[PDB]
């Protein structure tokens, strides 16, 4: 009977990591995602102080 | 505070202009959001994006929008929501976020309004975009929301079809994506086809051969070829047993044996 | 099932770094920015 | 007989070490842990961004207005020790993915957000 | 919404001149190259590269591979030649998936993962070098350069060394290695990298790849293909094997016959 | 591609000047970068770097910095990568310190072998990342430190940063097993300083405080160290330490802190005479 429950226990476990394989998909393509959103926002952020600097020095 | 209605008031009189006009609607939008008149906000939102649109910023226009279904989204005026989510969606796909926001409206479609048909086709766009952004898993998902909902409203072939282009992108979920086509397959009475994805499954992915879902199909098979609906009955408890069912699998299972009692009229 | 894991969250690591490291870029030259703009009004005032 | 338990010996010996490899999960947890501090740094920068617009807002609108049976107990001793922790280790990995995705959606939205705000004020800056 | 046709009509015109053209292109094909090859007349490189990506991303949706490849390689032209090695590493990486599956020129798809794995080194990203650098090595021995293949896995292994992350990887790493040395008919090669790995790493010494590829080299030692045979089902039945392994060991088993061949 | 020795030449000759220097300089670097002379490539970027800093603009050449450091590592010059991640962290903290400072502190433990600046890298990475309220961070920078420092013969120091791990992570369900092995690398410190009392007092705190500890093999293994030491039985502790790896293998780390302690029972068996 120990065994038995032994080998329901890792059946669950190997279900429990089925899903969590699944999930950590979902997370990796989330984090590509959102990399290059990232830079898309570093690259904004300098144009953005670059374009304020110019208007800084033509208002001056 | 500056009262929003004169705000827009005097928006609307100076409806440059435009620009004018769509910032002093957003401030009285923002001052109706810090209020939580929501609904209010999002109608003037949707104004300062009309303004901005007639201004030819576009990019402007769009954020608008979106501001509008999220405050919309939460004063519960799902169809403003809609409506916002739409232009936005336009003004984005014009531009070069189409797929989430699509995405995020046949959500809405499906749970809020409860229009099954708009949300499988927002959700099928926008697993091809998805797919158009080699974002495998996004568009994995809007497909196994799209096959979820078109096998619940009758398209057994169709969702047997994303549910095999599911399976191809994700090869080398599948276990359960094989379980789910065959069921449609037999869904469809198609039973021959249910075995042959039983087989390609067994045979491509070593997973689902050993595993309880391609034992339930295999079952489900016989149990459909020799007619027996008690003995599906019975598996369809098993299976339950040692692994919960799903109300998608519930309305495919209850078609199926459906569709066993109407064969047993035509025996008649 | 553990090793997979593992292999895929180091992958993972990779995008939480630039992420990290983009973001943080991007709030400072914000800030500059927003200094910008500030001694522009303060001048054309 | 004597070889078929010979066999189990083995058999249960090869699963205690496939086991303990396993459990070294762990490392991802780890992993997980230092991910989510740096996720949580994210989500401050991307805050003191939001509140920095709002301030570029208003000042560009401006500018603009401007002994083989025991060894085989014991083994399976060790087994279901370590099978026991794995699976509270399999359970906290789902949960901590799970609020991650939340975290990452929210912080996919924001960055998207921020970055239109700072091409806005950017366009508005250069007619100026 | 305006006529995509009148757009690229109105483009091919102005073609600041190539700007407005490059918009124009970009707004027709929204509505459904020419914007990218526009603005790299304009200097707007970046701009071009990003473009570029977009037609590689479509391109590759349509089912047009060729295309696809096309613009990748001029994305990954102007990304290299701005010091965007990530980006042009980044999408070698993408081509060379490209080549291999959709177009099956596998040569090409070896040169371009060498060179993602090259480039990510560069950059001291050890895990996108290594992922690089296995999908070369299995190309190439499946290609039939056995000796590449082993030293591209002696670099694997070198740089997978004393990280507990990447243990079961550099378990794999051994073997496969081994298998391509035994490929090559250099058994002796086999048996230093089986010793070499059973003293390095404690894992590989007890792992059962490395009890499969000693009894492999045994096997070979004594001309034994059938005793081969017997420990590929061995092996297979506890850890199935993949198909590189497969054609590994189909090709040793024909140089055992080509051995008995040379026998007589 | 123009020639990045000009560049540099037109760099050096303009050194606004020391912007347009730097930008010059960057595309040299850029260049060289191009042709994997990643040394020279480095050079530029320090040079870069430098007139940046005559320019004001800090950041910029924190960056440039940063950038000199990821190619001399790639290029295999360790020196000048540990001069360029110097000088970052120097801008960085007087305006990402702690990032690079334990990125120094792997350079220098594993390519120049200077285990002493090493040690105080970790220890400063982890005090301003627990600053930051980081706590595995620090955590991670305090292993290294205490690693390094029992290796480097200071058993209390890296028994105290054993402790403050231990004072860190007790409550979290995430760092268990860090614990269990902590409070064992603890008492093995306080075994390598002779202080066998001192490892009973850590054993005895980590069975009452921690259930897992207590009943984990570090434990038993932990206790039958103190008592072997205790007994003054070396052989006994060369036994308890073959029982120990047969069942977890054991590390570099603890095979130098064990021969420590068993060359320690060899002076008290000299001092027996």
């Amino acid at each position: 009977s120990r065994t038995a429950e032994l080998q329901a226990e890792i059946d669950d476990t190997v279900g429990i990591m089925r899903d969590n394989i699944n999930k950590v998909a979902e997370r990796g393509e989330r984090l590509t995602s959102i990399e290059d959103k990232a830079d898309n926002l570093a690259v904004s952020a300098q144009g953005f102080k670059r374009g304020a600097n110019r208007v800084r020095k033509a208002m001056w | 505070m500056s009262d929003p209605v004169e705000l827009l008031k005097r928006a609307e009189k100076k409806g440059y202009k435009f620009e004018e006009a769509a910032d002093l609607c957003v401030q009285a939008a923002t001052i109706y959001r810090l209020r939580k008149e929501l609904n209010l906000a999002g109608d003037s939102f949707l104004k300062a994006a009309d303004y901005q649109k007639k201004a030819g910023n576009e990019d402007e226009a769009g954020n608008t929008y979106v501001e509008a279904y999220k405050c919309f989204k939460s004063g519960g005026n799902s169809v403003n929501a809609v409506d916002s989510l739409e232009n936005a969606i336009q003004i984005f796909t014009h531009r070069g976020r189409g797929a989430n926001f699509k995405f995020e409206l046949g959500e809405i479609l499906e749970n809020d309004l409860h229009d099954y048909a708009k949300a499988i086709d927002c959700y099928e766009l926008a697993g091809e975009w998805y797919a158009q952004d080699q974002s495998v898993a996004l568009s994995n998902k809007c497909f196994i929301k799209c096959a979820d909902l078109k096998a619940l409203d009758g398209q057994y072939i169709e969702a047997s079809d994303i549910y095999s282009k599911l399976i191809k992108s994700s090869m080398g979920s599948l276990k359960d994506y094989f379980l789910k086509k065959g069921l449609c397959q037999l869904a469809a009475t198609d039973a021959v086809a249910a075995a042959r994805t039983l087989q390609e499954g067994q045979s491509e992915d070593p997973n689902f051969a050993d595993s309880r879902e391609s034992n339930f199909l295999k079952s489900l098979i016989d149990a459909v070829n020799e007619g027996d609906s008690e003995q599906l009955s019975e598996h369809c408890k098993e299976f339950d047993n040692f692994m919960r069912l799903d109300k998608w699998k519930i309305t495919i299972l209850n078609k199926i044996k459906e569709s066993i009692q109407q064969q047993e009229d035509d025996l008649l | 099932l553990f090793n997979d894991m593992e292999e895929l969250v180091i992958e993972q690591q990779e995008n939480v770094d630039v992420i990290d490291k983009n973001v943080e870029d991007a709030q400072l030259d914000v800030e500059q920015g927003v200094g910008h703009t500030d001694k522009a009004v303060k001048s054309a005032r | 007989i004597k070889f078929t338990k010979q066999s189990s010996v083995a058999s249960t010996r090869n699963t205690l070490k496939m086991a303990q490899d396993a459990e070294r999960g762990m490392n991802t947890l780890g992993m997980l842990g230092h991910q989510s501090e740096q996720l949580n740094n994210v989500e401050g920068n991307l805050d003191l961004m939001k509140v920095q617009n709002k301030v570029a807002d208003e000042k560009v609108a401006e500018l603009k207005k401007l002994e083989m049976e025991l060894e085989i107990d014991r083994n399976l001793d060790q087994i279901q020790q370590v099978s026991n922790r794995l699976k509270k280790m399999a359970l906290t990995t789902g949960k901590e993915l799970d609020s991650q995705q939340k975290r990452l959606n929210n912080i996919e939205e924001s960055t998207d957000d921020l970055d239109i705000n700072l091409h806005m004020n950017t366009n508005r800056l250069a007619g100026i």
